């Protein structure tokens, strides 16, 4: 089947597996990135997530490049630290 | 949250 979990240089249409981070006080996507990929906040409603269930199985929407530009911020990461925000919807 | 992070 082509239903395999994508691990890098996420794209539309990918399968990617959607996890709970503590750490940054976020959902992640699994990945091999050094950077993180943070899930969008639109993207929970549709997921069943609440701003918690450990992983949920998504699909790329859209992909966007941030940076922090406060160092108390909701990421729980330094000033300037780059990342993304990934929309998704579910798998099924 | 414009003031935490911003697209770039």
């Amino acid at each position: 089947h082509s239903e395999k979990i994508a691990i890098r240089d996420f794209q539309v249409g990918d399968l990617v597996l959607i996890i709970l981070d503590e750490r940054h006080d976020n959902y992640v996507l699994f990945t091999v990135s050094p950077t993180l990929y943070f899930l969008h906040s639109e993207s929970l409603p549709a997921l069943d997530l609440k701003p918690r269930r450990p992983w949920v199985l998504g699909k790329v929407m859209e992909k966007e490049y941030c940076q922090a530009k406060k160092a108390q911020n909701r990421f729980k990461v330094p000033l300037g630290t780059k990342f993304y925000r990934v929309k998704a919807v579910s798998w099924n | 949250t414009s003031s935490e992070f911003e697209v770039v």
